[PDB]
């Protein structure tokens, strides 16, 4: 069971790096694949069959919302993944 | 905050501002008529009780609530229900009569089995002595020969001020003959059975004429507050909308320029 506390802070970090790499910003100044950033990661947490080992990886990512707005861009972007 | 949300609440407060505005006006006409119809009805009530105050009447050993149906009048139904439940525990057999539906619902669940009669449509049409007589008839037709009662209502004072008042009704015909009545002569046992019956209809009418004047006045008030609390809330959210409109345009534009100034 892996916890990412929190993924919103990783976004801010990723936004830093991408903008510092001269790569153009998209919505809310976050890079255009800011969905791809978490989706790539959160897909790897999965449940394997018996043929492949029977093991599992659970994911509890954490997202911080401002003023209670879950309908916001980044919140919904992670909701749309988990 | 979003352009979808902001305008939804602006659409609905511009409703309340207006809906409440007319409910102030509806009550404002009903006040002005009830204020004129009270002027004589007061003198009527004055002349009605001018006997029980000039000669002391006690009782050796019935609660009537007067309000209306239509709410939103501030604290008219709630002030009399407080003084009714005050005496519902402080007293002796207690049997309740509530004129106006908003007594059958506010102070019911608590005294559900302590009901004698209920009256509806009060406050729709300005009250008459005819309404008070139907209240008088139903009281005397019920097999409840009460020892003594008290009528609780809202006495008018001004556009904004009123006070919950009690008036004791010594309407027992066995209590009509006391040591203070020994001052009076030339009476029948069954002429008081006529006078007591009528002086009951007077005080019920008086309390009813005070109530519907005190009720419509504070509904006119409560709605003049509520429509101009919405007037303020419209003017507050409207310029909150402009903030958020201009900022959304600006922010949507920085988002482009930032992306254009990176290539």
């Amino acid at each position: 069971l892996i916890i990412y506390d929190d993924l919103s802070k990783q976004a801010v970090a990723y936004r830093q790096m991408s903008l510092l790499l001269r790569r153009p910003p998209g919505r809310e100044a976050y890079p255009g694949d800011v969905f791809y950033l978490h989706s790539r990661l959160l897909e790897r947490a999965a449940k394997m069959n018996d043929a492949f080992g029977g093991g599992s990886l659970t994911a509890l990512p954490v997202i911080e919302t401002q003023a209670g707005d879950v309908s916001a861009y980044i919140p919904t972007n992670v909701i749309s993944i988990t | 905050a979003t352009l979808k949300d902001i305008t939804r609440r602006l659409k609905s407060i511009k409703n309340i501002q207006k809906i409440t505005k007319s409910m102030k006006m509806v009550a404002a006409a009903k006040y002005a008529r009830a204020e004129r119809e009270l002027k004589p009805a007061r003198v009527y009530g004055v002349g009605s009780l001018a006997l029980y105050e000039k000669a002391d009447i006690k009782t050796p050993e019935l609660i009537i609530g007067v309000s209306s149906d239509r709410g939103l009048c501030g604290a008219i139904h709630s002030s009399v229900a407080k003084q009714m439940k005050s005496e519902a525990a402080n007293l002796k057999e207690v049997k309740i009569i509530g004129v106006g539906d908003k007594i059958r619902s506010i102070l019911h669940r608590t005294h559900s089995d302590q009901f004698l009669v209920t009256f509806k449509e009060v406050g729709r049409r300005p009250p008459t002595f005819g309404d008070a007589s139907v209240i008088a008839l139903e009281l005397l037709n019920s097999g409840y020969e009460f020892d003594e009662g008290s009528i609780i209502f809202n006495r008018f004072r001004s556009v904004i001020s009123y006070k919950t008042e009690e008036k004791p009704i010594f309407s027992l015909d066995t209590i009509s003959s006391a040591e203070s009545m020994s001052i009076y002569d030339d009476i029948d046992a069954d002429v008081l059975r006529n006078y007591q019956e009528y002086s009951l209809a007077n005080i019920i009418y008086y309390s009813l004429k005070e109530s519907t004047t005190s009720e419509q006045s504070a509904r006119m008030t409560a709605m003049d507050n509520a429509s101009k609390n919405a007037s303020e809330m419209i003017d507050k959210l409207t310029l909150t909308f402009n903030r958020t409109r201009q900022a959304v345009i600006t922010k949507e534009l920085i988002e482009i320029i930032s992306g254009a100034a990176a290539l």
